[PDB]
C-alpha cells in the first residue's frame, strides 16, 4: 500500500578526502516476494552519480528523465552538468509534481570537475534538498543507515578506507531490513577515476 | 475516545559480556515534542543481581518493574530466601506479560545479569511475553539505529580478515567491560544525534559477581 | 518458514530463525522449535508469544499426563490438548501455526498441524508460514518415502533455504531436527549467509544470483 | 523555531537548524533563513520543500519586479505576493513564514501562515518551538531595543526552542537587516551542540569487506582515434 | 486472469499461460490463449483485470505492427519492452489505469540471444532468466532457483516447466485448466500442442 | 468579539485583538478593524485568511470604483462584500460587519453572516463572543447616542464579551467615522476589566 | 475581434529576400550608434544618449540595461522594441533557466533565448 | 471513557533551595466559555503538601474528597498523626498515582494532570507529576497543559538541572513563577488573570497565597499596530 | 433558560416553560421548577427524562433523610444531586441548579453542570438560553437585593434569554424561598416581552 | 470446507465430500475425510468455518455415542437430525455461533428406509431425496432434478453422483481434489475406495 516500501531498497552516500562514495542494494521485490537481485539503483550522467530508492517504476522513469535532461543540457551548454547544478535540476523536476509526486528518495553524488570539491545531496520525494557534508541515506532501512553512518563515519577518509566504512554501513543496515539486501554495489569516485565493486552478502 | 496508551520515548541497551553484563538507558522522558524530565531513571536494580528496564509506555513500564520486584520479594518468602536465577526471572516475566495478553503492557522489556555458571546474560521480551536469551539487544525508540551497529561491532557481522577476501571471517573475540562501555556510549551518542526522543543523559548499570554498579554520562540536551 | 515430513527414517523437522516487526528484522536467532519432551517437537509460526507461551504450557500438560497415566502421551492427544485450548480462545486474536511432531509405538511417526483457527490436521508433509509456498516447491518435487536420514535432512535444510532466499520475512539460519523411534535428534544451526554460497557452489543451483 | 524581532533602526530574524522526518533528524544543520531579495529575508517553518519553493518563486518575481520598476523591492510586495499565492493553494502548500526586511519605506516585520493570513508585530515566532520562544520574547521584549539587544533576544528565543522543543535543535542562524546598511547573514551564529569525541575509532582494516567483482566505470565521453 | 510463467533458456524463451477464464462462480472457458504476437520474434503474455488485459495487449500489438510497417524492420525485444513499460508507467497515473501485468519473451536476431522481460501494471520492468506474475512465483521460483541452469536446452526447459505446472496443480486452490505453452527462438514463435 | 454602532454624528466600529489557534493565542494585538475605503471600514470575524483575502479584494474594487465613478456608498461596499461571501459560501468562513459614513446617508451598518446574506441595522454584533452580549446590547442600545455614550456602550459590551469568551481578549480597538474624519481609539485591559 | 492575422507578415520574395527583415535592418541602420569591445578581463558596451528634448531627463531613459547580474545589453534601432525585449529577456532568464538550475544562464544561452524570441516575430502570425 | 466538561488549565511548579513552589489560576472553563471565575485548584494536604490539579473539575472535586478522607483515615488509631506518622508528600502522590493508573486500566480515567508539591520529613523537596494515563515523572520544574510548553522553558532557565536548586532562592523562584503566570495569561486562551500560589518551605512551612493577579503587563505597543500588512491608518 | 438568585430575605428560582423536540414545542407550559424538599427546590435543564428521574430520586433521599435526621441543608441536597450526576455522567444529560432556604444559612444556590461538579454561587444561570444573558446578568446582579429587585432582575434576564433562544419561551415561572414560606409567581408574554 | 453432496436412493444414502483442505493460498491436504459416524447406521458430513466443523461434528458424535451406551439402543436418523438441529438453533443465538453446515445420512432399521437430512448453521432442517451445501447445489441440483428417480439402485446412485462430480470439476473454479464417497444402508456404513 505504502508506495515507498513495496519494492524496497536502500542507497547511501559519503564524502571522503578528495573523493565521494555512493552505494546501493540490488533487491527488487513485490512486498514479501523477492523478484530481482540485479535491480541497480545507482545511475550516472557524465561524472554526476544519482542513486534512487523507492517505487521502482519511478526509479526507472526518473533515470530516463534525467538522462533526457542531462543530454540536452550538454548539447546546449557544450559541457557536462556539475553535481551542484544537477541537484537543483532534480529539486526543480520533483517539485513540479508537488501534488502528484514520484515516490522516490534520490541521492546525488559527485565531484565538481572545476573546483575538485566533493559533493553529496539527498532529497525527499518532492524536492527538499538535504546538502550534508558527511553522509546521506535513503530507503526502507534509512533509520538503520542513519545509526550506522552516525557511528562509523569520520571525516577525511581515504578512498580505500571510505570503501570499507560505506560498505559496512550498507551491509549491516540491510541485514536488519527485510526489504533490502540480495546483493550490493559500491561506487568509489575520484576526480578522474571511478571504481565499482559488487559486495558479497547474505542472500536472505 | 480515551486512549489508554502513550509513548514516553527513550531507548535502552543490554550487552552480555563473558563474566559481566550491562543494561543501559537514556534518562530522557517525553510526550510528543515536549520533554517531561531530563533525568527520569529507567533501568532498575531489582535485587538478586538482576537489572531490568521496561521501555515504551512508562506507566506500564513502572507497573511491570514494580510487579517483578514484588515477585522477587515473594520468591524469597515462599522458597526459603533462594536466589532467583536470571533464567527463572525471565520465565516469571513472560507470565507477567502474557497475563495481560489481551490488554498488554506496551513495553519492550530487557533484563540483564549472570547465569548460574557466572557468565553474562541478557534476556529480551516483546510486549506480550515472548522472550529469548541474547548476547546483544537494544530496545525502544532508537533500537533500529543501534542494533545494526551492534551486529557489526559486537558480533563482527559482514567483517572478514584482510588478505583472504571474504573467505575467512573475523574471529569472535570476547569484549571487556571497558570495551563494551565504549560501544554503549558511542551507540547513545549516535542515537542522540539522529533521534529527537534520545538525549539528556545516559545511565548504565553494570552487573558482576561483586554486585551492581552505576555509571552516568551526559548527553546532548537539544 | 517451517516444515515437517514423515519418511522411512521417521520425521524431519526444519525451521528458519527470522522474526520481524513490519519490515524491521527484530531477530535472526529465534528458536522456532520447541522440545516438549524427548519424543515430541513443536514448531512455532505466527505470534511469537502465543506460540512460545502455549507450547511450553503444552509440555506441562504432557508431563502431567505421563505422571497420572504412567505412560508417554500420544502425539494425537498432545496435539488435541493444544487445539482444544486455542479453540477456547477463538475470536480473541491468538495467532499460531504449529506442527506437533513425534513418535510413539502405537502411532509410529506422526505429525499434526495445529492452528489458532481451531484446525487440527494429521498428515505426511506440512509447510507453514509466510514462506511456506517456496518450501513446498522443493519438498514436493524431491520427496520420497524411501529417503535416507542423511538425504531427508538435506531436503528439509534445502527447502528452508529456498524460502529464506525468496521470502523477505524468512531467513537467518536453519535449525534441523530428526525424530526417530528413539526420540528426536538435533542436527545443528546452519547460518543462511554461509549455507547459501555453499549450496550454490556444490548443487550448482541459484545461478540467477552472482557469486 | 523561527523568530523575528524589531529594533531601533531595523529588524532581525533567527532560526534553528534542525530538520525532521517523524522522530528522525534528517539534517542537523539545515538553513531555514531564505533570501527573497538583498534586504528582504524570511524564515520558514512547516514543509521544507514548500518554504523553499514559495520563497524562490516570489524572490524571482520580486527581482523581475525590481528591474521593471527601477526600484528596490518592498517587504509589503513580498508579503502580498506570498499571501495571495498561499491563499490560492488553500493551505496545501505548507509554508509558515516570518518575513522581514528594510526598504525605502522603512523596516518591517510580518508573519505568514499557510492559509494566507498575515500578521504585523514587533516580535513574532513560528514553528513547533514557537511557544518556548514566545515565552522568552514575552518575558524580555521591550520597546526601543538596540541592535545588540535584539540579536540577543532573538537568539535566546531560538535557544528556548532548541532545548525545550524536540522539533528544534542544533544551531542558531541569524540575519540582521538594518536601515541604510547591507543585510548581514550570520550563518551558525551560535553552535551550542557540537558532538563530543567518540570513545572509539571505527576505521576498518582494508580488505575487511568481501568483494565479488571490480571494474572501471567509463565516465568520460567517446574518445578520438 | 491467473497464472503466467516465463523461462529463458540457451537459445529460446518459453512462455506458459493458463487456459481458464473464471467469471465469478463459473469457469467460462478452458482454452483461452493469454498471449499476443507483437512481432515475428516477440511474444507477450498477460494477466490482470478483465477487459483491460486484452485491450492493452491488442493496443501494444497494433503499435508494434505499425512500427514494423513504417520502418520495414523488427524492433528488438529490449526496445519493445521499453515501449510497453512506458505505456504502463504513463497508465498508472491516468484517470483509470490499465490493471495488466505482462511477460515479454523475445529472440533478438541481432545479438542471437533469447530475452525475457517481466513488467507489472505500475511499469516495473526487470530482465530475468525466469519470471512469473501473481501467486505463481510463490510456488515456482523455488523450483526454478533450484533446477535452472543457463545453458539448458529447449527440451530441458519444457521438462522444468512441467515440474512447475505440476507443483501449481498440486498446491494452488484454483483450477486453472492447464497451460498453453509457446516457444520463441531464432525461427520465430510456435505452440507446443501437447502439454 | 466585534461590533459596529451608529450614532448621532456617524458610526463607530469596535473589536477585540485576539487571534487563536485552538487555545493558543497566535496574536494578542490583532487589528480586526480594516479599511476598504477612506470612510468605509469593516469588522472581521472567522477565518483570518478568508477575511483578509476578501477585504483586500473589496479594497481593490472600491479603489477602482472611485477612479471611475467617485466615492462609493456604504451600501455599495456591503454589496461587494456580499457578492464575494455569497458566491463563494462553500469555500469561505467569514463573518463581516461593514460600517461607513456618508454625508448624505450619515452612519450606516451592514452585517454579513456566514451564508452571505446582508442585513442593514442600527447596530450589529458578531464573532464567537457576541453570543454573551445579545441581552446586554439589546437592553442598553439607544438610537442617536452621543460619541461619548457610544464609546461607553461599545467598551462595556466588548468588555463582557471578552470576559466570557476565551476566543476574545487583549485590547479593545475602536474606529470612529464622522464628518470630522477618522479617529482610532484603543482601550487596555486595566481600563475595561474594572468596568 | 480576435486576432485574425494568423498568417505570416514576413514572406520570401521571388529573389529569396525576406523583405520585413531587410527593412527592420534598415531601421537599425538609422538608429544611433552603439558598440561593444571585449578585453581580457572584461567587456565594455557603450552608446550615445540621444536626448529628444533638453527638457527631457535622459537619466530616466536607460539604453544600457542589466539582464542578469553578469549580463548587460545595449541596442541600435527602435527603443520601444528594445525595452520590451529587455523585459522578456530578463523574464526568460528566470523561467527557462534560473527556476530550473538555480543559477543564472550563461551569456550564449540567454542570447539564444533572445534570438529565439526575435526569430518567432519573423515567422509567427 | 468520558470527555472532560468543566476544565482547569495549566498548573506550574518548581523546586528551589529550601522547598517548592506551585501555582494555578482560578478558572473553570466550559469549552470556550470562561464559566467559573473562583475555582481553587491548589489543594493543601496537611502543612507539608500541596496538590495542584488541572483537567476535569468534577474529577478534581472527587480527588479533593479522597485526599480529605485520606487525612481522616490516617488519624485513626494514630497517636503520631501530627508528628512522625503524618502524611508525607510521597505517600499522597503514590496513592494518587495508584488510583490514576487503576482508573486508566479500567478504561474509566480521572481526566486530570496532577502535580504533588511538598517537603518530606527529612527536609527533601518533593515534586512529581501524574496524569489520567497513570504516567509519572519528576523534574526540577513541572508543568501541565500549556504550562509544559511555555512555563517550563522559562523556569528551566532558572533551574536547568539538579545542581541549580541550591543556588535558587525563594524570591527568585517566586518571581519566575509569577512571570510564567503572566506569560500564560498573554498566550493561553483558557487562562484567567486571577491565580493562587503556594510555597512549601522546610523552614517557614506552608504559605498559601490567594487572590493574586497578573500585573505589570505590556500592551501599550498595541496602539502602533495597524492592519495586517499594507494598511497605514 | 433557568436561573437562581440569592437576595436579602432568601432565594428565588426562575425558569421558562418551553420543552422542545427539535423545533417542535412539545410543551409550552412546562414546570422546570421542581421541589425536592419544603424549602429546597431545583431548576432543571437538559434531558427532561434524566432530570425528572434524578429529581424523583433526590426527593426520595431527602424524604428518608428527614425521617431519620430532620431537615437537611441545601448543601446536603446539592451533594445528593452531585452524587447521581457525577457517578452516572456517561449516561446522563442534566444541568441542574439547586436552591434552598435555611434559617441558619439563609438563601443558598448551587449549580451542577454536565460533568457533575458542584459550584456554590451568589446566583446561577443555566440552559441553552443562559449564554445570551451572561453579559447582562453579570452587569446587573448585586448582592443583598430586595425581593422586588430580584424579581425584576430574573424577569428581565429570562426575558432576554427567551427573546434570543428558540429553545426557550412561554411563561416565566418563579419560586420565592424565604422564612415567610414558599411563593409561586408567573409572568406571561404580554408582560415580559415589552420590557 | 467446500463441497458436500448427499443422495438418497431406494435402499441407501450416499454422501460425497471433497478431500481438499485449503488454507489461504495453499492446499495443505488432499485426503481429508469431512465426515463422522454418529452411530452404526448414521453418518454426518460437514462443511463450514475452520475448527468449528470438526469441533461440532465430534461434539455431536460424542453425545450420540453417550445416548447409545445409556439406552443400549440406536437413535433413529430423524431423532439424531432433530438433536443436531436443536444444537445449531441454540448455537445461532450464542456469543460465538458454530459456523457449520451438515448433511445427515442414515438408514432407519425400524422403517427399513434410507433418510437424508440437510441442516445449515442456522438450524434449518429439511428432509430431501438429494441435497448439498454451499455452491455445490447451484451446479448439481439441475442434474439431480433431471436424472433422479426414487427407485434407483446404489450403483445407479453412484453413476449419477459421478456425473455431479464431473460437472463440478468442469465448472467450479476451486480444485477440491476429488471426493470421498460413503454409502449408508441396512448393513451399516462403508467407503467406496475407488472413485
Ligand atoms: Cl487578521
Ligand atoms: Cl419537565
Ligand atoms: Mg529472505
Ligand atoms: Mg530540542
Ligand atoms: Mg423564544
Ligand atoms: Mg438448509
Amino acid at each position: 500500500s505504502d508506495p515507498s516500501s513495496i519494492n524496497g531498497g536502500i542507497v547511501v552516500a559519503m564524502t571522503g578526502k578528495d573523493c565521494v562514495a555512493i552505494a546501493c542494494d540490488l533487491r527488487l521485490g513485490s512486498q514479501s516476494l523477492g523478484v530481482s537481485n540485479k535491480f541497480e539503483k545507482i545511475f550516472h550522467y557524465g561524472h554526476v552519480f544519482l542513486g534512487i530508492t523507492g517505487l521502482a517504476t519511478d526509479v526507472t522513469t526518473l533515470n530516463e528523465m534525467f538522462r533526457y535532461k542531462t543530454n540536452l543540457y550538454k548539447l546546449k551548454e557544450e559541457r557536462a552538468i556539475e553535481p551542484e547544478t544537477f541537484t537543483q535540476l532534480v529539486s526543480s523536476s520533483l517539485y513540479e509534481r508537488r501534488f502528484g509526486p514520484y515516490f522516490v528518495g534520490p541521492v546525488v553524488a559527485g565531484i565538481n570537475s572545476k573546483s575538485g570539491k566533493p559533493f553529496i545531496a539527498g532529497f525527499d520525494l518532492i524536492g527538499c534538498i538535504d546538502e550534508a557534508k558527511d553522509f546521506i541515506v535513503s530507503g526502507t532501512a534509512s533509520d538503520q543507515l542513519f545509526g550506522m553512518c552516525e557511528s562509523l563515519y569520520e571525516p577525511n577518509l581515504e578512498p580505500e578506507d571510505l570503501f570499507e566504512t560505506i560498505s559496512q554501513a550498507l551491509l549491516n543496515a540491510a541485514d536488519r531490513d527485510a526489504l533490502s539486501g540480495w546483493g550490493a554495489v559500491v561506487y568509489i569516485i575520484k576526480k578522474d577515476e571511478v571504481v565499482k565493486r559488487y559486495l558479497k552478502m547474505r542472500q536472505d | 475516545q480515551f486512549n489508554p496508551y502513550g509513548d514516553n520515548g527513550g531507548t535502552i541497551l543490554g550487552i552480555a559480556g563473558e563474566d559481566f553484563a550491562v543494561l543501559a538507558g537514556d534518562t530522557r522522558n517525553i510526550t510528543d515534542y515536549s520533554i517531561n524530565s531530563r533525568y527520569e531513571p529507567k533501568v532498575f536494580d531489582c535485587g538478586d543481581n538482576i537489572v531490568m528496564s521496561a521501555n515504551g509506555f512508562a506507566a506500564d513500564g513502572d507497573a511491570l518493574v514494580k510487579r517483578f520486584k514484588n515477585s522477587v520479594k515473594w520468591y524469597h518468602f515462599d522458597h526459603n530466601d533462594k536466589k532467583l536465577s536470571i533464567n527463572s526471572a525471565a520465565r516469571n516475566i513472560q507470565h507477567l506479560l502474557y497475563g495481560k495478553r489481551f490488554f498488554p503492557y506496551y513495553v519492550h522489556t530487557i533484563i540483564a545479569g549472570l547465569d548460574e555458571d557466572g557468565k553474562g546474560a541478557v534476556y529480551s521480551f516483546d510486549p506480550v511475553g515472548s522472550y529469548e536469551r541474547e548476547q546483544c539487544r537494544a530496545g525502544g525508540a532508537a533500537a533500529s539505529l543501534i542494533m545494526p551497529f551492534l551486529d557489526n561491532q559486537v558480533n563482527f557481522k559482514n567483517q572478514y580478515e584482510p588478505g583472504t577476501n571474504g573467505k575467512v571471517k573475523k574471529p569472535l573475540k570476547y569484549l571487556s567491560v571497558e570495551e563494551v562501555i565504549k560501544l554503549v556510549r558511542d551507540s547513545f551518542t549516535s542515537a542522540t544525534e539522529r533521534h529527537i526522543q534520545v538525549g539528556d543523559g545516559l545511565e548504565i548499570l553494570i552487573v558482576t559477581k561483586d554486585g551492581v554498579r552505576k555509571e552516568f554520562y551526559e548527553l546532548k540536551r537539544d | 518458514t517451517m516444515l515437517a515430513f514423515r519418511f522411512q527414517g521417521g520425521i524431519i523437522v526444519a525451521v528458519d530463525s527470522r522474526a520481524t516487526a513490519g519490515n524491521w528484522v527484530a531477530s535472526q536467532t529465534v528458536k522456532k522449535v520447541i522440545e516438549i519432551n524427548p519424543f515430541l517437537l513443536g514448531t512455532m509460526a505466527g505470534g511469537a508469544a502465543d506460540c512460545q507461551f502455549w507450547e511450553t504450557w503444552l509440555g506441562s500438560q504432557c508431563r502431567l499426563h505421563e505422571l497420572r497415566e504412567k505412560e508417554r502421551i500420544s502425539v494425537a492427544a498432545a496435539s488435541k490438548i493444544l487445539s482444544n485450548l486455542v479453540y477456547q480462545y477463538k475470536g480473541a486474536g491468538l495467532s499460531m501455526g504449529t506442527m506437533i511432531c513425534g513418535y510413539t509405538r502405537k502411532e509410529g511417526p506422526t505429525i499434526y498441524y495445529v492452528d489458532s483457527d481451531g484446525t487440527r490436521l494429521k498428515g505426511d508433509i506440512f509447510c507453514v508460514g509466510s514462506g511456506q509456498t517456496f518450501a513446498y516447491g522443493v519438498l514436493d518435487s524431491n520427496y520420497k518415502w524411501d529417503l535416507s536420514v542423511e538425504d531427508a535432512l538435506y531436503l528439509g535444510k534445502r527447502s528452508i533455504l529456498a524460502a529464506a532466499h525468496r521470502d523477505a520475512y524468512s531467513g537467518g539460519s536453519v535449525n534441523l531436527y530428526h525424530v526417530t523411534e528413539d526420540g528426536w535428534i538435533y542436527h545443528g544451526n546452519h547460518d543462511v549467509g554461509e549455507l547459501f554460497w555453499k549450496v550454490k557452489e556444490e548443487e550448482g543451483s541459484f545461478n540467477n544470483v552472482i557469486g | 523555531t523561527i523568530v523575528g524581532v524589531k529594533f531601533n533602526n531595523g529588524v532581525v530574524i533567527a532560526a534553528d537548524t534542525r530538520s525532521t522526518q517523524g522522530p528522525i533528524v534528517a539534517d542537523k544543520n539545515c538553513a531555514k533563513l531564505h533570501r527573497i531579495s538583498p534586504k528582504i529575508w524570511c524564515a520558514g517553518a512547516g514543509t521544507a520543500a514548500d518554504t523553499e519553493a514559495v520563497t524562490q518563486l516570489i524572490g524571482s518575481n520580486i527581482e523581475l519586479h525590481s528591474l521593471y520598476t527601477s526600484r528596490e523591492p518592498r517587504v509589503v510586495s513580498a508579503l502580498q505576493m506570498l499571501k495571495q499565492h498561499l491563499f490560492k493553494y488553500q493551505g496545501h502548500i505548507g509554508a509558515y513564514l516570518i518575513v522581514a526586511g528594510v526598504d525605502p519605506t522603512g523596516s518591517h516585520l510580518f508573519s505568514i501562515h499557510a492559509h494566507g493570513s498575515t500578521d504585523v508585530g514587533y516580535y513574532l515566532s513560528l514553528g513547533s518551538g514557537s511557544l518556548a520562544a514566545m515565552a522568552v520574547l514575552e518575558s524580555h521584549w521591550k520597546q526601543d531595543l538596540t541592535k545588540e539587544e535584539a540579536i540577543k533576544l532573538a537568539s535566546d528565543a531560538i535557544q528556548a526552542g532548541i532545548w525545550n522543543d524536540l522539533g528544534s535543535g542544533s544551531n542558531v542562524d541569524v540575519c540582521v537587516m538594518e536601515i541604510g546598511k547591507d543585510a548581514e547573514y550570520l550563518r551558525n551564529y551560535l553552535t551550542p551542540n557540537v558532538r563530543e569525541e567518540k570513545q572509539k575509532s571505527y576505521k576498518f582494516p582494508r580488505g575487511t569487506t568481501a568483494v565479488l567483482k571490480e571494474s572501471i566505470v567509463n565516465i568520460c565521453d567517446i574518445q578520438e582515434e | 486472469m491467473d497464472i503466467i510463467l516465463g523461462i529463458r533458456v540457451q537459445d529460446s524463451v518459453i512462455l506458459a499461460s493458463s487456459k481458464a477464464v473464471t467469471r465469478g462462480i463459473s469457469v467460462l472457458k478452458d482454452s483461452d490463449d493469454k498471449t499476443r504476437q507483437l512481432s515475428p520474434h516477440t511474444l507477450m503474455s498477460f494477466a490482470g483485470e478483465a477487459g483491460d488485459t486484452v485491450q492493452f495487449a491488442e493496443y501494444i500489438q497494433a503499435n508494434i505492427q505499425l512500427y514494423s510497417i513504417r520502418e520495414d524492420y523488427e524492433l528488438s525485444p529490449q526496445a519493445v519492452s521499453s515501449f510497453v513499460r512506458q505505456e504502463l508507467a504513463k497508465s498508472i497515473r491516468s484517470r483509470r489505469p490499465y490493471q495488466v501485468n505482462v511477460l515479454i519473451g523475445g529472440y533478438d536476431k541481432k545479438k542471437n540471444k533469447p530475452e525475457l522481460y517481466q513488467i507489472d501494471y505500475l511499469g516495473t520492468k526487470v530482465e530475468l532468466p525466469y519470471g512469473a506474475h501473481g501467486y505463481s512465483g510463490f510456488y515456482t521460483f523455488s523450483l526454478l532457483d533450484h533446477h535452472y541452469r543457463p545453458d539448458m536446452t529447449t527440451e530441458e526447459g519444457l521438462d522444468l516447466l512441467k515440474l512447475c505446472v505440476q507443483e501449481l496443480e498440486k498446491r494452488m486452490p484454483m483450477d486453472f485448466k492447464g497451460v498453453i505453452v509457446k516457444i520463441v527462438d531464432k525461427d520465430g514463435i510456435r505452440q507446443v500442442d501437447d502439454f | 468579539s466585534i461590533m459596529a454602532v451608529t450614532f448621532k454624528d456617524g458610526v463607530i466600529l469596535g473589536a477585540d485583538s485576539r487571534t487563536t489557534t485552538g487555545a493558543y493565542i497566535a496574536n494578542r494585538v490583532t487589528d480586526k478593524l480594516t479599511r476598504v475605503h477612506d470612510k468605509i471600514w469593516c469588522c472581521r470575524s472567522g477565518s483570518a485568511a478568508d477575511t483578509q483575502a476578501i477585504a483586500d479584494i473589496v479594497q481593490y474594487h472600491l479603489e477602482l470604483y472611485t477612479s471611475q465613478y467617485g466615492t462609493p456608498s456604504t451600501e455599495t461596499a456591503a454589496s461587494v462584500f456580499k457578492e464575494l461571501c455569497y458566491e463563494n459560501k462553500d469555500n469561505l468562513t467569514a463573518g463581516i460587519i461593514v460600517a461607513g459614513y456618508d454625508d448624505k446617508n450619515k452612519g450606516e451598518v451592514y452585517t454579513i453572516p456566514l451564508g452571505g446574506s446582508v442585513h442593514k441595522l442600527p447596530y450589529a454584533i458578531a464573532g464567537s463572543g457576541s453570543t454573551f452580549i445579545y441581552g446586554y446590547c439589546d437592553k442598553n442600545f439607544r438610537e442617536n447616542m452621543s460619541k461619548e455614550e457610544t464609546v461607553d456602550f461599545i467598551k462595556h459590551s466588548l468588555s463582557q464579551a471578552i470576559k466570557w469568551d476565551g476566543s476574545s481578549g487583549g485590547v479593545i480597538r475602536m474606529v470612529v467615522l464622522t464628518a470630522a474624519g477618522v479617529e482610532r481609539l484603543i482601550f487596555y485591559p486595566d481600563e475595561y476589566e474594572q468596568l | 475581434m480576435t486576432d485574425r492575422y494568423s498568417f505570416s507578415l514576413t514572406t520570401f520574395s521571388p529573389s529569396g529576400k525576406l523583405g520585413q527583415i531587410d527593412y527592420a535592418l534598415t531601421a537599425v541602420k538609422q538608429g544611433v550608434t552603439s558598440l561593444g569591445i571585449k578585453a581580457t578581463n572584461g567587456v565594455v558596451i557603450a552608446t550615445e544618449k540621444k536626448s529628444s528634448s533638453p527638457l527631457a531627463m535622459s537619466e530616466t531613459l536607460s539604453k544600457v540595461s542589466l539582464l542578469t547580474p553578469d549580463i548587460g545589453a545595449v541596442y541600435s534601432g527602435m527603443g520601444p522594441d528594445y525595452r520590451v525585449l529587455v523585459d522578456k529577456s530578463r523574464k526568460v532568464a528566470h523561467t527557462s533557466y534560473k527556476r530550473i538550475y538555480g543559477e543564472y544562464p550563461p551569456t550564449k544561452l540567454l542570447v539564444s533565448e533572445v534570438a529565439k524570441i526575435m526569430q518567432e516575430a519573423t515567422q509567427s502570425g | 471513557t468520558q470527555q472532560p466538561i468543566v476544565t482547569g488549565t495549566s498548573v506550574i511548579s518548581m523546586k528551589y533551595d529550601n522547598g517548592v513552589i506551585i501555582a494555578a489560576d482560578n478558572l473553570g472553563s466550559y469549552g470556550s466559555l470562561l464559566r467559573f471565575n473562583g475555582v481553587e485548584r491548589l489543594i493543601p494536604v496537611g502543612d507539608n503538601t500541596v496538590v495542584g490539579i488541572s483537567g476535569d473539575i468534577s474529577d478534581m472535586q472527587h480527588i479533593e474528597r479522597l485526599l480529605k478522607d485520606l487525612v481522616t483515615e490516617n488519624a485513626y488509631d494514630n497517636p503520631l498523626a501530627d508528628a512522625e506518622e503524618a502524611l508525607e508528600p510521597s505517600y499522597i502522590f503514590e496513592y494518587l498515582a495508584t488510583v490514576m493508573y487503576q482508573r486508566r486500566s479500567k478504561m474509566n480515567p480521572l481526566w486530570n494532570a496532577i502535580i504533588v508539591a511538598g517537603v518530606q520529613s527529612n527536609g527533601d523537596q518533593f515534586l512529581r507529576y501524574v496524569n489520567l494515563l497513570g504516567v509519572t515523572y519528576s523534574s526540577p520544574t513541572l508543568a501541565t497543559g500549556f504550562g509544559a510548553h511555555m512555563a517550563n522553558p522559562l523556569l528551566r532557565k532558572v533551574v536547568d538541572r539538579e545542581s541549580d536548586i541550591p543556588k535558587t532562592t525563594v524570591q527568585v523562584a517566586e518571581e519566575a513563577i509569577v512571570n510564567a503566570m503572566r506569560v500564560l495569561y498573554y498566550r493561553d486562551a483558557r487562562s484567567s488573570r486571577n491565580f493562587s500560589l503556594a510555597i512549601i518551605d522546610k523552614n517557614t512551612g506552608l504559605t498559601f497565597k490567594k487572590n493574586l493577579q497578573v500585573e505589570n503587563m505590556k500592551w501599550d505597543f498595541a496602539k502602533d499596530i495597524k492592519g495586517y500588512g499594507t494598511q497605514k491608518i
